[PDB]
């Protein structure tokens, strides 16, 4: 037959807030816990420490959603995006778009102020 | 009209060949056992007469 | 008759049934013929004879650039822009060509020339997104844009494959003769 | 129909080619039939039954070898095959030998329908004579003003599709090939998804690889006879 | 008897036809008796799963179910298992986008019988976070079929056992074949010789994608088509 | 219990499905039990039961006139004898798993109105 | 092992002539003695790769 | 047995001449074998871009498509004469089953057909109750087969498989593969 692979989990929309929060605080466990494997499989400049504050930043952007359908989405997708890293399926270039502050300063005019924006045709 | 379309001869070609063609060749298989045999028969006869002569001169060396 | 879930088509055909496989007694070659075929590699040799026949025919190989393979008046290469035996360009701006291609490798400007005439400004192919399906050269009304038999035109950078209008005049100027073949064999066919 | 008639000395030529290819088929299958080695590599390796082959979307000669007899152009003929006279080749043991003999002898069907159409060739036009749908001749197209209008209409809007769907197949070389296109009445199609059998036998390759040894995977990717531009549209 | 002397075909006298006569027909016409058919059938089988079946409709040779989602596993079941129907095999799976309707999108299963030499077409809805239950259970060729239309689409089966992205790049956000995700994407990549590296980044093109679907018909091009349904599948009229 | 498909023995033309031993009385066991299930789960109105009730009717007469394979496969024209063992078990486990999903009643989900709406 | 056993039979092929007929009695004993352990390392399957994974073969019954 | 071995002097190949003839029919494994080289004054000759039938070429048509005096556009004009989808809800069925069809009626004339109508387009009956009430003989005639059977899954065109055995087989008694037409 046709077998599932490595760290697959079927496809299933928890009816109950309490029952898909159980699941995704064992899906942040797990990122956490892979982190130093994350680390070695796509050979990173920066610290297992840095990974896992990008694990938590992540997590977080997610803390105020409310419908429960968005959740179940969110939470499928988090652990398709678990099982590609753990597995090796990524390479370093896509694995390193998580981590765009990682990379050096791109130069020396990033404006914030509305004078400097509309200097570069930006306001 | 149809004037200057590539058309078939009126009579039609001449039929190709497509079914399998592999015939088979060769003596039968207790053809080339016999052979054999009597290859490797003739090759002992020498063999084993060339050996007792070459001992008869190694008596004389 | 009447089939319930079935009907005459899905009855299985006379013989679908195969017959029993047969065993190693009911076989009509000895056990001799069989050990002396097995031993002695009958069929491999058979094969050797056939790969060694081949050693002794004409190879296939054709000496290139020195010899060419066949080419016909429909074969789709490098593309080129026409001129009228008067030497007045036959493209009219008309952007057909432009409209059907499923690359979008053309690229077309257009304005009145200062005689009156509806010509274009510029006249772009993109060679490295073109598909060489041929499709500008069938909705031309005027023959302006064809394709030459010509392959032979690599280049050592990516810039020289951005053909503008000077270049593909400058090709139609040079394959004029060769083009005039393959119309002549070709034009009644479209 | 097609986008050009035949020019004038085709015929002949297939057919000179149809007289000599039988014996360079004859002379792959010296190499190959009957070799040992071959055997050893093909038979037993690969095997799908026919229930799990239905079940898991293979077709063409995946499906024939198990022992079911379906063919496209058998059971719903298109253009003309209905036309010409033909055999079908099916297995009994569902393994990478038997869908090797029946590529062989569907090598050997195919020149026979060849050899059909060069003698049954009739005359007249090679597209549909509606020029709302196909362009005009170019004669036309530079004498009269519809042909000329609907030479204009045809190569910078297209012809409208009227409003649908349609999943259609075919009997192609590597199996089921179809297309499933839904028209929403415009010149573009609304959607157009391709069933490549491709894709359907790489989905079985887990369900017929285990077990195997990895020589034994290089021959089943083999006799799968997978292109992936099929594969990936 | 040698090649060299073999006839020239070049020569031989060929066939020459004055006029060709192709009469004018219809191709829709030799459909007409099997439409009759398939609407029996298609009777049929609302009679039998009225809790099930939606809808039906019959183009040619082409018969379409509508259900529910939550009516697929049953349905299914029954066009597998069922005698008269035997479909066996799994053709394709995949998703249209509707952007109009509430529930965008509509899934699409073809199947076909061999047994019968028989097609059929079975339609459901979803949206982007209301899954449809998985038919892996029930064809395992099916596995890939859904993972290529949540790919496309992000539509989500239930119960499938191992679903991610088959066609993409690896952390690719986005279904390309939704009607409002954009041709060229938002992102491409490149070399970086100061990163040594593939790197990802904003979407910019040379030359702009030029859509020329602005020059689309201003006049209706085809009208409404004619009705080819049966008598015997028409309402009455009273007198 | 009832032998439904050999899986080894005599290879009959299809792969994985190998000769029945004794068919005839598996055909009249299973088609027995699926009768009996539609007589106590189904509705005697329900047209899923007329239709299934009036096939394997149908097929039991035509197993029962009958002794030899060939003539019941001609009769039946559904496939070789096996096939027609392995399609009167799915038939009855359909029928069992009928008698849960209650499929005569009335549609539970109906459409919304803009929910099958086309281009024409 | 097996490798010895060819090995050994070097003194015999050179020595052959000086030990003739008792020399080549005791050789064939040498010799079907190691082709009993030829005949176990046969019999046991000792070089044989089983492919774990087998079709199953069980029938399929129904509890009617 | 057509499609049989043919002689090697009937195929469009080269081949050999002289004393070479005769020592490749002794030595060959199948002496009909061609060797695969076209024959080059026959194959391919005249160029396609030198052919006669080239400048006498005219486009091609049919009658009575071609005719310019009896073919209006309209008459021939199949792509506005494409078949409708037809699109049954259970509403539209129920009709069917209640008030039978326009092939065979079961309708009141006047008033009462098109309250009939109405009542059954508003949803006065369910397809259920429209099921239950209906008699045996619209069973029997309009849902199942005339005998109670259930209609099969139909085919367009039925194909009648025929086993081809013995000689003209494709592959001879052993081989695992059998020829179907
Ligand atoms: C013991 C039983 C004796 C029975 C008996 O009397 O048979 C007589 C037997 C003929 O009876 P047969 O078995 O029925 O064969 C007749 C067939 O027509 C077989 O003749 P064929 O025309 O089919 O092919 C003959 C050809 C088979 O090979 C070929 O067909 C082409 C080979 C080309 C050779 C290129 C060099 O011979 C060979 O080349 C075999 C040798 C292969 C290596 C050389 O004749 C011989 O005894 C000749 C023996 C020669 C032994 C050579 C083997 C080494
Ligand atoms: C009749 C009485 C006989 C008395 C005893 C015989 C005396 C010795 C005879 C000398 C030849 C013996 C050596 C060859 C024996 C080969 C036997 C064989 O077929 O091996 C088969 C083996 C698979 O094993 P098995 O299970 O038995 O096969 C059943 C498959 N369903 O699978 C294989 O290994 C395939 C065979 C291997 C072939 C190797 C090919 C490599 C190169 C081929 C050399 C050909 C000649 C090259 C020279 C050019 C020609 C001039
Ligand atoms: C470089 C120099 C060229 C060498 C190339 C080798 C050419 C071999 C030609 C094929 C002969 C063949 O294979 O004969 C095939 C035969 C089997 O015949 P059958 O199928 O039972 O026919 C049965 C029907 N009859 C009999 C009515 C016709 O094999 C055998 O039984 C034993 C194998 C003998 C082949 C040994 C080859 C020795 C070559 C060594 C160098
Ligand atoms: C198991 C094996 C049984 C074989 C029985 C065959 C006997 C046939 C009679 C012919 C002998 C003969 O008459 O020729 C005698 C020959 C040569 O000796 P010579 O110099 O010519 O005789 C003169 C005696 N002097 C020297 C004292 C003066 O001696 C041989 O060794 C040849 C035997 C034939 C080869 C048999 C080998 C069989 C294959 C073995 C593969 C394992
Ligand atoms: S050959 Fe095709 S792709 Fe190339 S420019 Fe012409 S129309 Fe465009
Ligand atoms: S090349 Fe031809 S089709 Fe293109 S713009 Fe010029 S005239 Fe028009």
């Amino acid at each position: 037959a046709i077998i599932a692979t490595a760290f697959a989990e079927t496809v299933k929309f928890s009816g109950s807030k309490q029952e898909l929060q159980k699941r995704t605080l064992a899906l942040y466990r797990q990122f956490l816990r892979g982190a130093p494997t994350f680390a070695d499989l796509y050979e990173v400049q920066f610290s297992i420490p840095t990974i896992r504050t990008k694990i938590r930043q992540e997590f977080e952007r997610h803390r105020f959603v409310d419908d429960l359908s968005i959740q179940n989405v969110l939470y499928a997708k988090g652990h398709m995006e678990y099982q590609e890293c753990i597995n090796f399926w990524k390479q370093q270039a896509q694995f390193l778009k998580y981590f765009p502050e990682e990379d050096d300063i791109q130069g020396r005019h990033q404006p914030s102020n509305f004078v400097d924006k509309f200097l570069k045709n930006r306001a | 009209p149809s004037v200057g379309q590539d058309l078939p001869p009126v009579g039609g070609y001449e039929p190709v060949q497509w079914r399998r063609n592999l015939p088979a060749r060769g003596f039968r298989p207790l053809v080339y056992l016999a052979a054999l045999c009597g290859i490797c028969g003739y090759g002992f006869y020498r063999a084993l007469g060339g050996i007792q002569e070459r001992r008869e001169l190694k008596r004389e060396k | 008759n009447i089939y319930a879930g079935g009907s005459a088509a899905a009855a299985p055909p006379a013989g679908f049934r195969i017959h029993r496989p047969a065993t190693w007694e009911e076989s009509e070659e000895g056990a001799l013929s069989k050990a002396t075929k097995y031993f002695l590699l009958a069929e491999m040799f058979r094969g050797l004879y056939v790969v060694l026949e081949q050693f002794f025919r004409a190879p296939y190989t054709i000496y290139y650039p020195f010899e060419k393979g066949p080419v016909s008046p429909r074969f789709r290469g490098e593309h080129a822009l026409r001129r009228y035996p008067s030497g007045e360009e036959r493209c009219i701006a008309c952007k057909l060509c432009e409209a059907i291609c499923p690359a979008l490798a053309i690229t077309i400007d257009a304005e009145e020339r200062i005689d009156g005439s509806r010509r274009t400004t510029k006249y772009d192919i993109d060679m490295t997104k073109c598909i060489y399906c041929g499709y500008c050269q069938e909705s031309c009304p005027v023959d302006a844009i064809v394709e030459t038999p010509n392959v032979e035109y690599a280049t050592e950078t990516r810039e020289e494959l951005l053909y503008n209008k000077e270049k593909l005049l400058a090709n139609g100027d040079k394959w004029e003769l060769e083009l005039q073949y393959a119309l002549d064999a070709d034009a009644p066919y479209r | 129909g097609v986008s050009q008639d035949l020019p004038a000395g085709l015929l002949d030529d297939i057919y000179m080619w149809a007289t000599q290819f039988g014996d360079r088929l004859d002379e792959i299958e010296e190499l190959l039939t009957d070799n040992r080695i071959w055997k050893l590599r093909t038979v037993n390796i690969g095997t799908v039954t026919a229930q799990d082959a239905l079940n898991l979307g293979l077709s063409g000669p995946m499906l024939r070898g198990s022992g079911i007899p379906f063919d496209i152009r058998k059971n719903a003929p298109y253009d003309a095959y209905d036309k010409v006279d033909f055999d079908v080749p099916v297995g009994m043991n569902g393994d990478c030998y038997d869908r090797y003999l029946i590529r062989m002898a569907e090598f050997r069907q195919s020149l026979r329908i060849i050899e059909q159409c060069c003698n049954d060739m009739p005359a007249g036009a090679v597209k549909v004579e509606d020029f709302k749908i196909n362009s005009p001749p170019r004669n036309l197209m530079k004498e009269d003003m519809e042909a000329l209008i609907h030479h204009f209409l045809l190569y910078t809007k297209g012809y409208s599709v009227p409003p649908g769907e349609t999943y259609t197949a075919i009997e192609a070389p590597k199996g089921e090939m179809g297309v499933y296109v839904v028209s929403d009445g415009s010149e573009r199609p609304y959607k157009c998804k391709i069933r490549a059998p491709g894709f359907a036998h790489l989905g079985a390759f887990d369900h017929i690889a285990r077990g195997h040894f990895l020589p034994d995977a290089v021959a089943i990717i083999g006799t799968m006879d997978l292109v992936f531009g099929e594969v990936d549209r | 008897p040698s090649w060299e002397n073999i006839k020239d075909i070049r020569l031989d006298p060929k066939v020459h036809v004055d006029e060709v006569y192709e009469p004018i027909v219809n191709p829709a016409d030799r459909y007409l008796q099997h439409v009759s058919d398939l609407h029996q059938y298609a009777k049929y089988i609302m009679a039998a799963l009225p809790k099930y079946i939606q809808g039906f409709s019959v183009w040619k040779d082409e018969l379409t179910l509508h259900v529910a989602p939550s009516a697929v596993i049953p349905v299914t079941t029954f066009l597998r298992d069922n005698t008269s129907t035997q479909y066996k095999s799994i053709i394709d799976i995949t998703a249209v986008d509707y952007p109009s309707r509430e529930n965008r999108f509509e899934v699409v299963y073809n199947f076909l019988s061999v047994r019968h030499n028989s097609r059929i077409r079975l339609k459901t809805y979803a949206t982007e976070v209301t899954p449809v239950p998985s038919i892996t259970c029930l064809y395992e060729g099916a596995n890939w079929f859904e993972r290529e239309a949540y790919d496309m689409y992000g539509v989500f089966f239930e119960g499938h056992p191992d679903l991610r992205r088959i066609m993409t790049d690896y952390g690719f956000e986005g279904h390309p074949l939704r009607k409002d995700f954009p041709l060229t994407g938002y992102t491409e990549v490149r070399w970086d010789e100061e990163k040594r590296r593939v790197v990802y980044e904003p979407l910019e093109l040379t030359q702009a994608f030029r859509n020329f679907s602005a020059g689309s018909t201003a006049w209706e091009p085809v009208g409404p088509g004619r009705d080819d349904r049966p008598d015997s599948f028409k309402l009455p009229t009273p007198k | 219990s009832v032998l439904v498909q050999m899986r080894e023995g005599t290879p009959i033309g299809l792969t994985g499905i190998y000769q029945h031993p004794n068919p005839r009385p598996a055909l009249i066991a299973l088609y027995e039990a699926t009768l009996k299930e539609l007589q106590d789960k189904h509705p005697k109105d329900s047209v899923y039961r007329q239709s299934i009730e009036n096939l394997t009717a149908h097929r039991k007469q035509i197993v029962e006139d009958n002794e030899v394979s060939e003539v019941i496969e001609n009769k039946i024209g559904a496939g070789l004898i096996e096939e027609v063992v392995i399609q009167a078990h799915e038939e009855l486990e359909l029928a069992k798993k009928m008698s849960e999903w209650k499929p005569w009643e009335e549609l539970e989900e109906k459409p919304l109105e803009d929910q099958w709406v086309y281009f024409n | 092992p097996f490798d010895l056993e060819i090995s050994t039979l070097l003194p015999y092929v050179m020595s052959i002539y000086l030990v003739s007929n008792y020399g080549f009695t005791i050789v064939l004993l040498f010799l079907l003695i190691l082709i009993i352990g030829f005949v176990y390392e046969i019999n046991t399957n000792a070089l044989k790769i089983n492919k774990h994974n087998k079709p199953n073969t069980d029938s399929l019954i129904y509890k009617l | 047995l057509p499609g049989g071995p043919v002689p090697v002097f009937k195929k469009y190949t080269v081949g050999s001449k002289g004393i070479w003839e005769k020592l490749r029919v002794l030595l060959a494994i199948a002496p009909n074998r061609s060797t695969g080289n076209p024959i080059v004054p026959l194959y391919r000759v005249p160029t396609p871009g030198s052919r006669p039938e080239a400048n006498v070429y005219q486009d091609p048509s049919s009658y009575p498509t071609n005719d310019i005096a009896e073919n209006p556009y309209w008459k021939r004009d199949h792509r506005r004469a494409y078949p409708q989808t037809a699109f049954f809800d259970q509403k539209t069925v129920t009709g069917l089953l209640e008030l039978g069809s326009e092939a065979t009626p079961r309708i009141a004339d006047g008033e009462a057909g098109t309250k009939a109508l109405a009542n059954i387009a508003n949803g006065g009956v369910s397809f259920t109750q429209a099921l239950g009430k209906s008699s045996k003989d619209v069973i029997y005639g309009e849902v199942l087969t005339v005998n109670g059977l259930p209609p099969v899954a139909p085919t367009l065109a039925p194909k009648q498989w025929k086993i081809i055995e013995g000689e003209a087989a494709i592959y001879p008694k052993g081989y695992p593969c059998r020829t179907f037409h």
